[PDB]
DNA sequence: GGTTTTTGTCTGGCTTCACACTTGATTTGCATCACTGTGTAAGACAGGCCA
DNA sequence: CACAGTGATGCAAATCAAGTGTGAAGCCAGACAAAAACC
């Protein structure tokens, strides 16, 4: 019942949230990063402070459009030398 | 306090733990483990940790992390690891992780109790004739108390077997699941019990030489539950259907012996027990418990898994070169090469036990001859029911012989010469041979086989084959003879001709009787009075085959390497126990149950 | 009938994951390869009884 | 003959890894009454 009963009060009482004590009681009375992946940590600041409120969607869409269409050969470099640094990590 | 060892944590915890034993014993009668646990998973939920919490319900329900016992024995059994290795992988894996992912020898050991015969409690009622009540029966005695002193009979085999019932008892708790989850598929409730009928494929098969390394042979005796049907008003709704029926894995094993087929002695001595039990059964109701509600159960039994000679072995028939060529008519092989076609299947196991006693009577006082033609065959007593069929194989290669025949004569033209030495017609076969092998890319072989009847059974073949015949009239029949093959085809080659092919279905007699007429006028040359049976079942029984089962294609080889694979490798190496082993391994193996695990990832 | 239980009802503000999107270099999934030994049964072949 | 079953192979498809802001999903509390079995 006490969900028809509330249903119904929606409005009887007008926009109120009625309690829960008082309404029980009225119805029962009822890796290395890849090359791409260190330049995007570098770079998440610069488009940051361009655009605050862009989503990880936005952010990332973009960052990958404009360093698809780059110039990037040290972010390479970094790569290679992470990679080997962690194969020799045994 | 988790920081802390246990010492530790037992004393700072001592008067907690005093209160909720006090607790526990007073309202749930010392039940400690599961206030606990309750509590725990309890707090879990509170603190919103919902993975934490399902993933300690889960590993009190066994399912994360740890290897239920029976998923070990899956996986044991069906990689044929030994006790020995299975407890390698299983210590070191435990070792090195720390966990115990794979459970110890003693859980399988547990866990098989429950999938071999003579776990679960059954009644029959009526209680079977001959047959031991007692449900708690496994492994038992193949030699079924054969006498074994120097006096008697010499017993060279050792085979251990299941009481057969029991293993229909273990073969349908297996399938429990499917059966629940069937009833549930058809929209109906789990809870019925009203009499399911299961068909059971009854099978038996030699498997060559089993030996290591003098031939050891064995013999399979077998079974397969076909189908599960249930009543509901008076509509019988299939409930479970096996979709591989001639699999290695659901063929569920019944008696495993160290005998040669043709040892009929033996054979009658170790099988007969078997049988008793089945004509038992083929009068009685099977009560059993599934899912907590009693469930009861009927059987058909049909012995359709027996290649002939076996066939002919166990209905007192004579072997394969007799003249009486068909184990399902009394045809000789004059009459049905001269009679193509109307056939009807005639004969059947009490006609044999009667034509049996005729022949060991002689009541008409006939001289050996005489009586021969009067028993069709009949000479030695029956003593299983068969329900010999034909397979989709048989009917290819036999079709594909009698063409192969057909080009070579055409080729070099018999009707002309009818007094055509061998070198000649060896000469016209080479000629064929050649020409299919340029045009068709055909390696001749001397062997028929599948493959070579299926690439050649073909309408281009046949244009290839007229290439190099002069007369095109003749062209004309013989594209019309492989017209008839190529509709005739689907319905012996099918699972369900019913609905894959209902058009050649029906027209099936039409087309035979056609194809048997072209035959009978344009190709008289090739009538000498043999047929082989395969071809005569081909032409003369197919649609009563149907009707009577169903299907042909659904109606062991790898048989004698999986009992050797077992022997070896998974079995004590003493006569007294490597047949129990072997058989213990082998049923565990064709379980739907651990099957159901090995296929997880899907 | 009284005396005991299960299982709901009404909110929100909480906590804990899954998804969102990109890039490209790893990692998995899966079917396939080439290949002979072995079982099986299709089909040569040895054979002895009686005319 | 077919075919079983070996270790290697090769290509397609997940997968990983980072950023974080969402939305969805389940749970809390307290007075209390339905739908239910126990004397
Ligand atoms: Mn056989
Ligand atoms: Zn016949």
């Amino acid at each position: 019942f006490v969900q028809t009963c509330r249903e119904e009060h929606k409005k009887k009482h007008p926009d109120a949230s009625v309690n829960f004590s008082e309404f029980s009681k009225k119805c029962s009375e009822r890796r290395p990063p890849s090359a791409f992946f260190l330049f995007c940590s570098e770079y998440r600041p610069k488009i940051k402070g361009e655009h605050p409120g862009l989503s990880i969607g936005d952010v990332a869409k973009k960052l990958g459009e404009m360093w698809n269409n780059t110039d990037k050969q040290p972010y390479e470099k970094k790569a290679a030398k992470l990679k080997e640094k962690y194969e020799k990590d045994i | 306090l988790l920081s802390l060892t246990r010492r530790a944590q037992k004393h700072r915890l001592r008067e907690l733990k005093i209160q909720v034993k006090e607790f526990a014993d007073k309202e749930e009668g010392g039940d400690v483990k599961a206030v606990c646990l309750t509590l725990f998973l309890l707090a879990l939920r509170a603190r919103n940790e919902h993975r934490q919490a399902d993933e300690l319900e889960a590993i009190m329900q066994g399912r994360g992390s740890g290897l239920q016992p029976a998923v070990c024995l899956a996986i044991r059994v069906n990689t044929f690891l030994s006790c020995s290795q299975y407890h390698k992988m299983y210590r070191t894996v435990k070792a090195i992780t720390g966990r115990q992912i794979f459970q110890p020898l003693h859980a399988l050991r547990n866990a098989e109790k429950v999938l071999l015969p003579g776990y679960h409690p059954f009644e029959w009622q009526p209680p079977l004739k001959n047959v031991s009540s007692r449900t708690d029966v496994g492994i038992i005695d193949g030699l079924s108390g054969l006498a074994s002193s120097v006096d008697e009979y010499p017993v060279d085999t050792i085979a251990k077997r299941f009481r057969y019932d029991s293993a229909l008892v273990s073969a349908l708790m297996d399938m429990e699941e499917d059966i629940l989850e069937g009833m549930r598929s058809q929209d109906l409730d789990d809870y019925l019990n009203g009499p399911f009928t299961v068909v059971v494929k009854e099978s038996c098969d030699g498997m060559g030489d089993v030996s290591e390394k003098v031939p050891e042979k064995a013999v399979r005796f077998s079974f397969t539950v076909m189908r599960i049907t249930i009543e509901h008003g008076s509509q019988n709704v299939k409930v479970f259907e096996e979709p591989k029926p001639n699999s290695e894995l659901c063929c569920k094993p019944l008696c495993l012996m160290l005998a040669d087929e043709s040892d009929h002695e033996t054979l009658t001595a170790i099988l007969s027990p078997l049988i008793a039990e089945r004509e038992a059964m083929k009068s009685s109701e099977l009560t059993l418990e599934m899912g907590g509600i009693p469930r009861t159960f009927k059987f058909i039994f049909r012995g359709t898994g027996y290649d002939e000679k076996l066939v002919r072995e166990v209905e007192g028939l004579e072997a394969s070169g007799s003249v009486y060529i068909c184990t399902l008519c009394d045809t000789t092989r004059l009459e049905a090469s001269q009679n193509l076609v109307f056939h009807s299947i005639t004969r059947s196991h009490a006609e044999n036990l009667q034509r049996y006693e005729v022949w060991r009577s002689n009541p008409y006082h006939e001289s050996v001859e005489e009586l021969r033609d009067r028993v069709k065959g009949v000479s030695a007593k029956p003593f299983i029911e068969t329900v010999p069929s034909i397979d989709a194989l048989h009917c290819d290669i036999g079709n594909a012989a009698e063409f192969y025949k057909i080009f070579q004569l055409e080729i070099g033209e018999v009707y002309k010469h009818p007094n055509a030495s061998k070198e000649e017609r060896k000469r016209w076969q080479a000629t064929l041979d050649k020409h299919l092998r340029k045009r068709m890319n055909l390696k001749p072989i001397m062997r028929m086989n599948g493959n070579f009847a299926r690439k050649l059974m073909t309408q281009e073949t046949v244009d290839a084959v007229c290439e190099l015949i002069p007369s095109e009239e003749r062209h004309e029949a013989l594209r019309e003879l492989m017209d008839l093959y190529l509709k005739m085809k689907p319905v012996w080659r099918s699972s369900c001709p019913a609905k894959e092919c209902p058009e050649s279905l029906c027209q099936y007699s039409f087309n035979s009787q056609r194809f048997a007429e072209l035959l009978s006028t344009k190709f008289k040359y090739r009538y000498e009075g043999k047929i082989t049976n395969y071809f005569h079942k081909t032409l003369a029984h197919v649609p009563e085959i149907i009707e009577r089962d169903g299907s042909i294609g659904a109606w062991n080889q790898s048989g004698n390497k999986l009992f050797r694979r077992f022997r070896k490798m998974n079995a004590r190496q003493s006569k007294c126990y490597e047949m129990e082993d072997v058989l213990k391994h082998h049923w565990l193996y064709t379980s739907k149950y651990l099957q159901k695990f090995m296929n997880a990832h899907n």
